[PDB]
RNA sequence: GUUUCCGUAGUGUAGUGGUUAUCACGUUCGCCUAACACGCGAAAGGUCCCCGGUUCGAAACCGGGCGGAAAC
RNA sequence: GCCAGCGAAGUGAGUUCAAUGGCUGAGGUGAGGUACCCCGCAGGGGACCUCAUAACCCAAUUCAGACUACUCUCCUCCGCCCAUU
């Protein structure tokens, strides 16, 4: 008998987006993304420096998944203002 | 009877600090009576390990030391008799009127008595020194300094 | 008596080194209280049996040997029966009872005068 | 593991700058002037058996330097010595036959810097307020107090000047053997002999080795080109392999023998015919190589047989700070020194040495 | 990856001598509340889509990703390729900088 | 507060098979440490002896396993290909020849042993073509199943 | 960083004594060591006037160092096989208090275990001689790294054998997987006028056997401080050190 | 040579030595010879006690076998079960395609619409 | 992985349900003998594995750190 | 106080005569340097070069918790002494 990980693995491998708030709607998936970034922001200030790798230097806003309230109005001023 | 004997502190205030040093040398006059009082043989060759094992468990109060050796450079020649005595630090005062606390954590004082200079070692040294005369002065380790 | 013998040397070093302190400088007694906790403290581990003349003295609350002597309260009252010395200090304000009366002088005698006629060489 | 460190490698390092003498941002002047400390220098020119006379009286004139004998350091920390020398010029001092991982080792810089080195048994005992330099692991075994002396001249009376002198006059008495040298930059002009009249001062000579080397196979070189071209030009790491050989006495063929010395040429070269050597030995102020220095910068004022001459400075293997913030180490060798392979057309190569645990400025 | 340049470092300095002045908004290793220049051109390769369920799979035998794209994103990438292999779109993980080669199929 | 070991398997692959029955583990042990003072020095004669034991030797099969550390197993599996001429009674000239070198672990250590003399016996069939040993494998195949 | 100390077993005759200062003196030594070797066959100690250093050497020693005299302390070294015998060694921590570093030689693991552990010593002398197999356990090494004790890993065979050169490299090999090398020493025995060799060069056979990359340089100078400072603290107290001046 | 390391690895409990009752019948007989050779008390009425706990949470019927042996963590609803103590990541995927295997989802509220 | 026990002059070991350190062997000396092996008396010799804590006082009691030993 | 187990394939390391923390190169962070570039507020950023990255320690069925041995490091709370205003 498996839990909620093994309750996980059933839909990533079945290629369909997990019930709780993996898919991003309105009411549901931005209050589970943001107990999402406060889980990995804690672990993040738990590690010193010099143990982690810097986020700057490398690439863009991550493990933090809500830049899509300006994504999605990014990809529309690249097409629609030209 | 912890916080009741612990109601202000049995700390100095700043009116002492100021009482003449000069007139704290009776304290070390009666230390220096108290040494010759103590093994009653001095002069010829009266084994010098004798006096370096009596003065284990003496009581060192009011004994001038100086530090020759310490891992602080600052820690390093400062001079003065001692009136407490604590757990790591004790607290000595020095000449024209201030007082300076060392700490017992790495660093050797220089006692000098009448024909004698016996080096203390105050890494060893330490753990209420009322209990250091009592038991558990044992050989362990070396001192790197 | 052997080994004890040096115990003795440091137990009357710091009870004078408090009377030195106070000689010259009264009214600040933090040495003459760190000398006597030290005392106390030598006497409790390493287990001495001290005289009930100096030990009255030491004020046993927290410490002080001679403040009571020069500086503190003590009296002659009649609280119920037979008349009482009162020592009271000013730091801890505690009191010791002692009887002082000639109806008693042998019992008085009892502790401390029948040592100086007993004890030998 | 085990079989790791038994062949991997030492700390080294060589860095190799070309630049120009006639350019306004050149450090050619600034790193000969700072660097402290100097006790072999050796010059080259090819196909030179007449030496110019104005070169000849340079070399004879590159000291004098004195020795000391037992001189404590209370004495270098006096007012007087500070007037005399320090104030009026720039005094150095170095510790004599001390290493810098055996015993105690006390350096002095011409900006006023009393630097010097300490172990654990006399750091603890000057109280003195340094910082550890090389870690052995865990047990720290030296220290490093650095003492401006032009700093305390200010306030002769402050509080950071008794807690010194008195550290050295009765807390630890410390005497050395001193490499004394003063360059004259002052108004009133007063000799070492007449101040150290007390101790055992000697002034010595700097040793001048002067020899002739005939037929000498000198590589081809570009200036315009430090790595090399194929069959044409060579390597300026080369060059720096090859040059210590010929200062060493050794110029050989191919012997193919029980005794095969397998020390070839670098290639493409040249037979020359003629070579000049000289050697230095003393201890060296850096003031007359930067005369020495512009003298081979004005050797090609006339056009020459040779193509390049040389420069080759090598230090002491017992300074404590080079270059103004190097410690110099010993780990089982490991010398500094620095190079100059001057062209005809006022451009140098900067060949610099780098020890076992060295750093290097530009 | 080409790495970026980072001015907030100066602030930082600015914050922990200010900090322990003051005693005698935290951003200290990559927050900052200036989302709106990066999201149009801040990395070299362009960035269109996430990964929400990342881990390797044991059905397929290698790396199986599982996330979020947008329309625009892919009508772009879709138009400049009526040629040969077009959903070969590489990905990069936030704590690498190797881009890494994927096969975009949308299996409805 | 256990030391790290490492196999090596090694194989005698030569003609004049009496020289295979001539093997020992007295021989073998003065063999191996002999012929790394002879490549080697001193050095590696004594860092390749404190932990070098023999415990696997079949002198009818011909499969040599020895034991030597983490830090000092490139020693011994250098000193492999230069071995030659076992002095003995008669004129013999093997050779050594390595199969897999195992980091430790006993079990998979034959495990490639198995595997690798069940490759021999296939191959042995069509080449030799005889009745008699043929019925010998049949012998060797059903008591495998037996196992 | 008191550099390049010694531990030699030598003592025939004068001649050869004063030989091998001079020529320790020539190289780089600045604190040379004189052990002397105490069997339990003979049950003897010749404790009371062995060398008299200051009546025997003519007065200037002389190192191409610091140009100081060379600080000749006598140590000892005694063979230790029976633990009957070691009754003996224990029993001079009151009846003769000489011999300022003490060194021992132990051949049993029940005998080399109470030597790190209960028994006093300054450091433990581990040579390999003639097939001396010997297993080298870890709590009793653990311990000695933290006690303070040291180990002279005594090195000489260039003497009369080359077979000596594996039993000193197998030992030590043997010894650096275990203690991990934290204070471990080597230092040479010389009878001859010639077999001591530089300081510089010694570093290397330590890094013969290892034991770092850089604190092989250390095993002769911070480990013998180490080492020297621990025979100190035994000879007179281990709290105080009480000395005589008298200007 | 050992009788309690024969066993298989999902069938090891390590207080075999303090009561010999958790181990099974067939292997204790031979435990019986290795043995020659080798806190308080609680009462209290616990249905009360997790009758007080529930108040909080939402604690499902099946929670006293998922919190005996399974990571409990408290989320947006109640705590249930995430990861098994014994690692078994490989194994479920394992008792997936190949094996059997089920799970508690309780959590999923119906609305009856009459 | 598992369990229990142990650390005491030089060795083997008692002892203590907390305030004193000892018995056997061996050494030294003494008794004895022309000089002896036994018997017998007495002395030298203590980090009671280490630290903390409880208590008026831990060889002991408790806690921690090692160490050692008995067997599947 | 007392009473309850299952020999059956395969642990996001799964060894059991007991595998595995690898090398080189490029970074991160923490010191040091610039004859280099850009932005123009003396300033800042980038580029390049040198160096530190450890000690304590080892999986044997697994997990949670207490205790103990720790420093290349980061955060909080302070002490002592030196020097300055
Ligand atoms: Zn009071």
């Amino acid at each position: 008998v498996g839990g909620l990980k093994e309750s996980a693995v059933h839909s990533q491998y079945k290629r369909s987006p997990n019930v709780p708030g993996d898919f991003p709607d309105c009411p549901a998936g931005m209050l589970f993304a943001e107990e999402q970034a406060k889980n990995l922001l804690e672990k993040y200030k738990r590690r010193p420096p010099a143990k982690r790798p810097n986020y700057v230097k490398l690439g863009t806003l991550a493990p933090f998944c809500c830049p899509w309230e300006q994504l999605t109005q990014d990809w529309e001023s690249r097409v629609q203002a030209y | 009877l912890s916080a009741r004997q612990r109601r202000e502190l049995r700390l100095f205030d700043i009116k002492p600090e100021q009482q003449r040093y000069s007139l704290f040398l009776p304290l070390h006059e009666l230390w220096k009576q108290y040494i010759r009082d103590l093994c009653s043989g001095l002069k010829p060759d009266t084994q010098p390990q004798m006096i370096q094992a009596k003065l284990l468990k003496a009581d060192l109060h009011g004994a001038i030391i100086s530090v020759t050796k310490s891992k602080c450079p600052s820690y390093v020649g400062i001079t003065g008799i001692l009136l407490q005595e604590t757990k790591h630090i004790f607290k000595i005062i020095t000449k024209e009127d201030r007082l300076k606390v060392i700490p017992k954590l790495n660093c050797v004082f220089t006692v000098e008595t009448d024909g004698f200079i016996s080096y203390i070692y105050g890494s060893k040294f330490q753990l209420r020194s009322s209990e250091r005369s009592a038991k558990k002065f044992k050989a362990k380790g070396t001192i790197d300094l | 008596p052997v080994k004890d013998r040096e115990a003795f040397q440091r137990l009357n070093f710091l009870y004078q080194a408090a009377h030195c302190v106070l000689a010259q400088d009264p009214e600040n007694q933090a040495l003459a209280r760190f000398y006597c906790y030290t005392e106390r403290t030598i006497a409790k581990r390493l287990v001495l049996r001290r005289d009930p003349s100096v030990k009255r003295t030491l004020c046993r609350g927290c410490s002080s040997l001679l403040v009571p002597g020069l500086t503190c309260t003590q009296r002659q009252r009649r609280c119920r029966g037979q008349r009482w010395t009162v020592q009271t200090c000013l730091t801890c304000q505690r009191s010791q009872r002692f009887l002082n009366d000639p109806g008693h002088l042998l019992w008085g005698d009892r502790p401390e005068a029948q040592l100086g006629s007993q004890a030998d060489s | 593991a085990t079989l790791r460190r038994l062949r991997e490698a030492p700390r080294h390092l060589l860095v190799c700058e070309k630049s120009n003498f006639g350019n306004h941002k050149s450090r050619h002047r600034h790193l000969v002037q700072t660097h402290y400390y100097n006790y072999r220098v050796s010059f080259l020119i090819p196909e030179c058996g007449i030496l110019s006379e104005e070169l000849k009286n340079l070399v004879m004139n590159t000291g004098p330097y004195y020795f000391v004998k037992n001189l404590p350091l209370h004495e270098l920390i006096t007012p007087e010595f500070i007037s005399t020398f320090i104030k009026k010029g720039s005094c150095y001092a170095l510790t004599y036959n001390t290493h810098i991982d055996e015993d105690n080792t006390v350096a002095l810089l011409p900006n006023g810097k009393l630097i010097l080195s300490l172990d654990k048994d006399t750091y603890e005992e000057t109280g003195l307020q340094g910082h550890p330099s090389q870690f052995s692991g865990r047990k720290i075994m030296k220290f490093i107090v650095s003492i401006d002396l032009m700093e305390l001249s200010l306030n002769l009376d402050s509080k950071k000047y008794e807690r010194i002198s008195w550290s050295f006059k009765e807390k630890k008495p410390l005497k050395f053997d001193f490499l004394l040298a003063w360059h004259k930059t002052g108004s009133e002009e007063s000799t070492m002999m007449s101040y150290f009249s007390k101790y055992q001062i000697q002034e010595h000579q700097p040793k001048v080795a002067l020899s002739t080397l005939r037929d000498l196979q000198c590589p081809v070189l570009q200036s315009s080109e430090l790595e090399g071209t194929p069959e044409v030009s060579c390597r300026a790491l080369e060059l720096f392999d090859w040059l210590g050989a010929v200062f060493s006495n050794v110029d050989l063929n191919n012997e193919p023998n029980n005794f095969i010395s397998t020390y070839c040429c670098p290639e493409p070269s040249t037979v020359v015919a003629k070579a000049y050597l000289c050697t230095i030995t003393g201890f060296i102020l850096p003031e007359k190589i930067c005369l020495l220095l512009e003298h081979l910068c004005h050797y090609f004022d006339e056009p020459k047989l040779a193509p390049w001459v040389t420069l080759s400075v090598q230090g002491f293997a017992d300074s404590p700070v080079s270059w103004e913030k190097n410690e110099h180490g010993f780990r089982k060798g490991g010398e500094h020194l620095y190079n100059f392979v001057i062209f005809n057309n006022q451009d140098y190569w900067l060949q610099m040495a780098v020890g076992a645990n060295d750093h290097c400025p530009p | 990856e080409s790495k970026h340049s980072d001015p907030f470092r100066s602030k930082i300095l600015k914050q922990k001598e200010k900090k322990k002045r003051e005693k005698r908004e935290a951003l200290t290793l990559g927050l900052w509340s200036g989302p709106l220049p990066r999201v149009t051109l801040h990395c070299s390769r362009t960035l269109l889509g996430f990964v929400t369920q990342g881990d390797f799979s044991m059905a397929v035998g290698c790396g199986e990703a599982l996330g979020f794209v947008s329309l625009t994103g892919l009508l772009d990438m879709l138009s400049s390729q009526p040629a040969a292999q077009r959903g070969l779109v590489l990905l990069r993980p936030p704590a690498s900088l190797q881009y890494r080669f994927a096969r975009i199929a949308i299996e409805v | 507060v256990r030391f790290k070991h490492r196999y090596l398997l090694c194989e005698l692959v030569s003609d004049d098979p009496r020289c295979r029955l001539s093997l020992d583990d007295r021989v073998l042990s003065s063999l191996v440490r002999d012929t790394i003072a002879r490549v080697h020095g001193t050095f590696g004669a004594a860092a390749c002896s404190i932990g070098f034991a023999v415990r696997y030797l079949n002198a009818y099969t011909g499969i040599v396993l020895l034991r030597c550390r983490k830090e000092f197993y490139q020693l011994v599996w250098s000193a492999l290909p230069f071995i030659t001429y076992l002095e003995n009674k008669g004129h013999r000239y093997p050779c050594f020849f390595n199969t897999l070198h195992v980091g430790g672990t006993i079990r998979t250590c034959q495990k490639f042993l198995i595997q690798y003399n069940r490759r021999q016996l296939l191959i042995l069939l069509q080449n030799c073509t005889d009745e008699g040993e043929r019925e010998a494998i049949q012998k060797s195949v059903t008591r495998s199943c037996l196992l | 960083a008191v550099f390049a100390d010694l531990d030699l077993r030598a003592g025939s005759d004068l001649k050869a004594l004063r030989g091998l200062v001079e020529t320790a003196a020539h190289l780089g030594y600045s604190v040379v060591a004189i052990n002397h070797i105490v069997d339990f066959k003979e049950k003897k100690q010749e404790i009371e006037k062995p060398v008299a250093v200051s009546e025997l050497f003519t007065t200037l020693p002389i190192v191409q160092g610091k140009s100081r005299p060379i600080k000749i302390l006598t140590r000892l070294t005694i063979i230790v096989s029976d633990p009957s015998h070691c009754n003996v060694l224990r029993a001079t921590s009151s009846r003769a208090r000489l011999y300022d570093v003490v060194a021992v030689f132990p051949k049993t693991e029940k005998l080399f275990h109470i030597a790190c552990t209960h028994l006093d010593v300054d450091l433990v002398c581990i040579t390999v001689t003639e097939k001396l197999p010997f297993y080298f356990k870890r709590p009793p090494i653990n311990v000695a790294i933290d006690r303070g004790l040291a180990f002279e890993l005594v090195y000489s065979p260039a003497i009369k054998d080359s077979t000596m050169r594996r039993y000193t490299i197998s030992s030590a090999l043997n010894l650096m997987q275990i203690c991990k090398g934290k204070n471990v020493i080597i230092s040479s025995a010389a009878e001859r006028p010639l077999e001591i060799r530089g300081p510089y060069d010694v570093a290397n056979l330590g890094l013969l056997f290892g034991l770092s990359e850089s604190d092989a340089k250390a095993a002769v100078s911070t480990n013998c401080r180490a080492a020297l400072l621990h025979g100190e603290t035994r000879k007179t107290a281990f709290g105080i050190i009480s000395t005589v001046k008298k200007p | 040579s050992l009788v309690f390391q024969t066993l298989p690895r999902h069938m090891r409990r390590r207080a075999m030595s303090h009561n010999v009752k958790r181990l099974p019948r067939r292997l204790q007989e031979i435990a019986q010879k290795e043995a020659e050779k080798a806190a308080r008390r609680c009462h209290m009425n616990r249905t009360l006690e997790f009758n007080r706990r529930q108040k909080k949470n939402i604690w499902l019927e099946t929670h006293i076998w998922h919190a005996k042996r399974f990571h409990m963590v408290k989320k947006w609803g109640y705590c249930l079960g995430e990861r098994p103590t014994v690692k078994s990541h490989r194994a479920c995927y394992r008792a997936m395609t190949n094996r059997c295997l089920l799970q508690d989802l309780s959590y999923y509220c119906c609305l009856e619409l009459k």
